[PDB]
Formats: C-alpha cells, structure tokens, sequence
C-alpha cells in the first residue's frame, strides 16, 4: 500500500520528532485515522516499515488502544461519554437526541458514513456532563435543539 | 485556533494554581511573563539541583496522582542512580470525575512547563516528556504551541539562560487506555508498545524509560514546583495545614449547583467543598453519597473529613462526585464496574476475569435477571479481583462497590 504524499510527509514528521522512531506510532496512527476517517488494515504494513518495527507489533498496538477504529469509516466521530457522572446528569437524553437527529444508536454509522457514534468512558469534563465530542471538538449536551445546531456545523 | 473545549468553572481562595487558570482561556507566554512567569526558573538555575530537591522535600509536597507520594523524596531516589535520567509529566487523567489537570494544561500551559524545566534540572534530566491522553486534543495542541513560545523565549533548548543546562520537552499522546495513567504502563506506551504495566519493583526512578532512572510526576504536582522556588519552602508550608500544606485542586461534579475545579487548602472538609464552595446540592436534596472517582465511596455520615492525605482524610486525587437521594446506588456501581471492565489490560487473570465478571454479573442483578448463584458469584468476584495483580487498577477494581454494599445494604437488598 502507498500513502498520499502529504499524509506520508506528516507521518514522517512525527517519526523525526522523538529521539527514537518507534515512539511515534500512536501519533502516526492518529494521523492515519484522522486522514482516512478510520484505520485501514492495508495501511499498517507500510507504517511498520517507517517505524522499523514488525507488522505484528503495530497490529498489537492498534487492537490495544480504543481510540483507533479498523472496521468502520466515519467522517465525524461523535464520542459520547457513558461513565457515571455523565450518566447521572443525563447521557440517555443525549443518546435520544442523537437518535432523533441522526437516526442512529451507539456503535452505528449513518448511511452517509459521515457521522459515527462511539460510547467512551470519562472524557475529563464531568462538571459539564453530559459530555460529547464531535471529533476533536468537545461540547456539553443541553437539549435536542442545541445539539442539532452544533451538528449542523459538521457538514 | 484550538478545538472546542467546554468552559469548566474554576474558583480559588489561594490564587496560585488557578491565578490565571480560573479564567477559561489560553494564557500565552507574554501574559505569563507579565505575572512574573519564568522568574522561578531563573531563580532555580542559580541554585544547585540538590538545593531544589531540599526545597521541594522540605515543602512537604506530595503526589497529586492519588498515591500521594512525597515528591522531594522521589527525586532523591532517582538521583542516587546514575544518569542519564528522564522526566515525565503524567497528563493521562482518565479517571471518572477527574478534570483538574486539563484546566491547567489548557489555560496556563506555562505554569506546567516552568514546573517541568525546574523539575528536569533538579534531577539532571536533559530529556522530558508529556504524555497527554489522546482524548485531550486541544491540550496537546495548546502544549505544543506553548513549548514553542518558551523555546523562542529561550526557556527551552541548549544552554538555557547560560545555565549550561539542556532540555527538550516532547509531547506524546495516548489512545484511550485508562491503564496508561499508571507510570510503568505509560513508560511502555512511550516506548511505542502497548500499555501493559511492568512488575514493580523495579520502580521507574531506579529503572524506567529505556531502563534509565525516570521520575514520573502528575500535572498538578509539577505545577506546585514554581511556587515553591518563588515563595520559598517555608512560605509554601504556611499554605493550609503544616500536616498537608500547599494548594490542592478539587474537581467537583454530579449533583451540585456550582460544579467545577476548586483551589482550596487541604484542611477544607468535604462538607465545605459541597456546601460552602460547590453551592450545595441541586434541589437542596440530602447527599446520599460521594464517589471519590472510581476509588472510594463515602456516605453522608462521613462528610466532615479533611480533604487531605491523612488516614481519616478523603485522599486520592480529591475528585468529588456527589450523589443525591434520588440517585440509585446499584445503577452507579454498574457504571463503575463497567469502567474497570473496559480499562483492565488483562495481564493478570484475577483482574482480567474479575473486572469482566463483576461488570457482567452486576448488569444481571440490576436488570433483575440475576440467579441465586449470580448473586453469590458477584460477591466472590468483587472480593477476588486483587489477587496476583501487578498494578493498582486490579487492587481497587472492587473497592468502591464493596463500600456501597457495606454502607448502603438496604438499596442492594431491593435488587434481590
Ligand atoms: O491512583 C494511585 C495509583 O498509585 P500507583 O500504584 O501508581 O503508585 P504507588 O502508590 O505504588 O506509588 C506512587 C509513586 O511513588 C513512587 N514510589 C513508591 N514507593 C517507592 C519507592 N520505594 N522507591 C521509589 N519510588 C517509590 C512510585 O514510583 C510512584 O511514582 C492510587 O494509589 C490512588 O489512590
Ligand atoms: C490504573 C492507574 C491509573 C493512573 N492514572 C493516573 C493519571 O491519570 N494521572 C497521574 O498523574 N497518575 C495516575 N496514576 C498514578 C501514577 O502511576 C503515578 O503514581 C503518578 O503519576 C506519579 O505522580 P505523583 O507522585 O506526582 O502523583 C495512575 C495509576 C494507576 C494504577
Ligand atoms: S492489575 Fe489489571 S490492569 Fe494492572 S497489570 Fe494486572 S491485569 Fe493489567
Ligand atoms: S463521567 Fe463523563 S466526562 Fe467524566
Ligand atoms: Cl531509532
Ligand atoms: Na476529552
């Protein structure tokens, strides 16, 4: 497999960053996930090469870390917290609003493939519970109407 | 341009850690310098490393990652082993209810960076890392930008301020494993491996990153370092009780009118946090319980305890989740059990199976589908997650839930 040059360039950016190349795997994997909208399986053989690690090593990593997804491609990952505080403040109300607007449950992807809901543990924002992240952007859930408007920004 | 981050409320009576960070925006190096930023770094470099350790040791500063280990002593340990040595700032902060560290990172990165450079110099570490969770993207970008500023102003690089000391701070990111918060697992992650905790001892200070003395410290702990140098160890000790002196950030969440981080002295009681500072409960309800993160559970009869690291103290990371009378205890435990099910790394069998079975059996109890043996099985599993485990997740995986059964037997009985 061959990476696009711009993406190749950044991956390689990350490898030169730390003293040892192998330390840049998570950063590189993040770039790949961010670019492709998921972690392609075919992308791994190439990356191990640049990492100067075995393919197995890289695949053990991808499986281990929950932020990387190798099965489903989504433009925008709606990370919805499911931990205690958020649950007390009203994760359910949030899930409901997401179902109504996007017509999908957690773990599911819209037919568009643009929005995927991912249930996650505490996002480090418990006072602003219920919490959700649209990709790198993080917001508090207030109401269905409010949610629509935010989601509207993700096209 | 940084990603959207919620404006978590911040309030302080000490006006140290939250001096700038009480305002929910990025404070840049100019704004930091205007407030006497980097003065402490400059004072530090004129002192010898050993003197800094003495100051931090005499400061009585303890770890803010929950274990409450004395920072000064930890530093002495690293330095007895030959170099090279490494310095890691632990910014993984994935524990439920705990959002104290990010507000420093996001709002006052330079306080952290100043603390890191001083800390690095104390232990003679010429390489320094920040491991920030991957779910804090704005923190990562804010820190990267801040490092550049300090570097451009000469706070980072070779021969910093003609001191002769060379430092680079590298920013690593996690990818969703709570376990990477444990120092040895963090080190494995920094080595490009999976986050599997190493058997201790050896401790990181003896053997750590690339088998070299490594000091791992929490974001909050490092943030105190500038104040200690700036004020002096004696002045610092006068903050709060001598017993447990210095500013402590308290992340308060759940059923309160005013949820956020509160900078307070450690003689503050848990009642004052909730009622004095946090505004009391939503709807003026009776407090049923406080969950100290995923670690401890406190009943309403234990509210008059100091927010310190004493045996009778609240302890931990000071994380305060308040549950009111309406909130179902069993339902809360389910979420807590769910948390350890997801975050167990699986290296140890009691931990691996225990976390799963606790979560799975507890779900059966809550849904009303639990057989007689499921009940007896759940009780056993909860008391046998800890055996043979090599890190603290497995030890504490059953700790809170146990306390619910003990302190709230009546509500549990209903589920039978
Ligand atoms: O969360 C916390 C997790 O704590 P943990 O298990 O990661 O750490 P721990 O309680 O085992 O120790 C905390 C810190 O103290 C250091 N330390 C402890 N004993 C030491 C010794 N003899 N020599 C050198 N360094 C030593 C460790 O390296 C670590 O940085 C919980 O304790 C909370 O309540
Ligand atoms: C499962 C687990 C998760 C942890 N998570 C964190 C964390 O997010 N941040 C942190 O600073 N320490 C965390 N720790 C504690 C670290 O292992 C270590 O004790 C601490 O970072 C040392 O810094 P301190 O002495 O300044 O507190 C965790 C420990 C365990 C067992
Ligand atoms: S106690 Fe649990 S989390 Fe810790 S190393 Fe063992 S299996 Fe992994
Ligand atoms: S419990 Fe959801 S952000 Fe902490
Ligand atoms: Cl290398
Ligand atoms: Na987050």
């Amino acid at each position: 497999f061959e990476f696009p040059e711009e993406l190749k360039t950044k991956l390689q950016e990350h490898i030169n960053y730390f003293p040892k190349k192998r330390q840049a795997i998570l950063l590189c994997l993040h770039e790949i996930q961010n670019y492709y909208g998921y972690i392609p399986p075919e992308s791994l053989k190439p990356l191990a090469d640049m990492l100067e690690l075995p393919l197995n090593h890289v695949e053990g990593v991808v499986a281990f870390y929950d932020m990387f997804d190798r099965e489903d491609k989504a433009k925008y990952r709606i990370r919805v917290c499911v931990s205690i505080v958020c649950h007390l403040m009203g994760t359910n109300k949030l899930l409901k609003a997401l179902e109504n607007i996007l017509g999908i449950k957690p773990g599911e992807v819209t037919p568009d493939g643009k929005f995927k809901i991912v249930p996650v543990q505490c996002l480090g924002a418990c006072s602003e519970a219920p919490m959700f992240m649209v990709n790198d952007d993080e917001y508090k859930f207030e109401s269905e109407v409010q949610l629509n408007e935010i989601l509207s920004r993700y096209t | 341009s940084y990603p959207a981050i919620p404006r978590i409320y911040a309030e302080t009576t000490l006006n140290m850690l939250l001096k700038r960070a009480k305002k929910p925006r990025v404070h840049s190096i100019d704004e930091y310098l205007k407030d006497g930023g980097y003065q402490a770094l400059e004072k530090a470099l004129n002192m010898s490393p050993e003197e800094i350790i003495d100051w931090v040791d005499k400061s009585t500063l303890r770890g803010r990652g929950g274990a409450g280990f004395p920072t000064g002593k930890k530093w002495k340990f690293a330095v007895q082993n030959p170099g090279p040595r490494y310095f890691i700032c632990n910014a993984d902060e994935s524990e439920p209810g705990t959002f104290k560290d990010r507000i420093i990172i996001e709002r006052d990165p330079h306080l952290l960076i100043e603390g890191i450079i001083i800390s690095s110099y104390a232990i003679g570490a010429n390489e320094a890392y920040i491991y920030i969770r991957g779910e804090y993207p704005a923190g990562y970008y804010i820190l990267r930008d801040a490092i550049e500023e300090a570097k451009k102003k000469g706070f980072l690089g070779k021969n910093i301020l003609g001191s002769g000391f060379d430092l680079e701070i590298y920013v690593a990111r996690g990818a969703g494993a709570y376990i990477c918060g444990e120092e040895t697992a963090l080190i494995e992650s920094l080595e490009g491996k999976r986050g599997h905790p190493r058997l201790k001892p050896p401790y990181p200070v003896q053997k750590g990153l690339w088998g070299k003395p490594t000091v791992v410290n929490n974001v909050e702990t490092i943030a105190n370092v500038p104040f200690i140098i700036s004020m002096g160890w004696e002045e610092y000790r006068y903050i709060g009780p001598s017993d447990y002196a210095g500013p402590k950030l308290f992340p308060v969440s759940g059923k309160v009118k005013k949820p956020g981080v509160y900078e307070l002295p450690m003689n503050t009681t848990l009642r004052e946090v909730i009622f004095k500072y946090a505004g009391g409960t939503l709807g003026n309800k009776k407090v049923k319980a406080v969950f100290s993160g995923a670690l401890d559970c406190f009943s309403s009869e234990e509210l008059d305890i100091p927010m310190d690291y004493s045996p009778l103290g609240f302890g931990g990371t000071g994380t305060v989740i308040v549950l009111t009378e309406e909130d179902d205890i069993v339902e809360a435990a389910l979420k807590i059990a769910e948390f350890y099910e997801h975050e167990t790394c699986g290296q140890c069998t009691p931990c691996r199976v225990g976390c799963y079975e606790q979560a799975n059996l507890l779900e059966k109890i809550y849904k009303g589908e639990a057989t007689e043996q499921d009940w007896e099985g759940f009780d056993f599993v909860n008391r046998n997650i800890q055996p043979t485990s090599i890190c603290g997740l497995g030890a504490v995986a059953g700790r809170l839930i146990r306390q619910t059964l003990e302190k709230f037997p009546e509500e549990w009985e209903k589920y039978r």
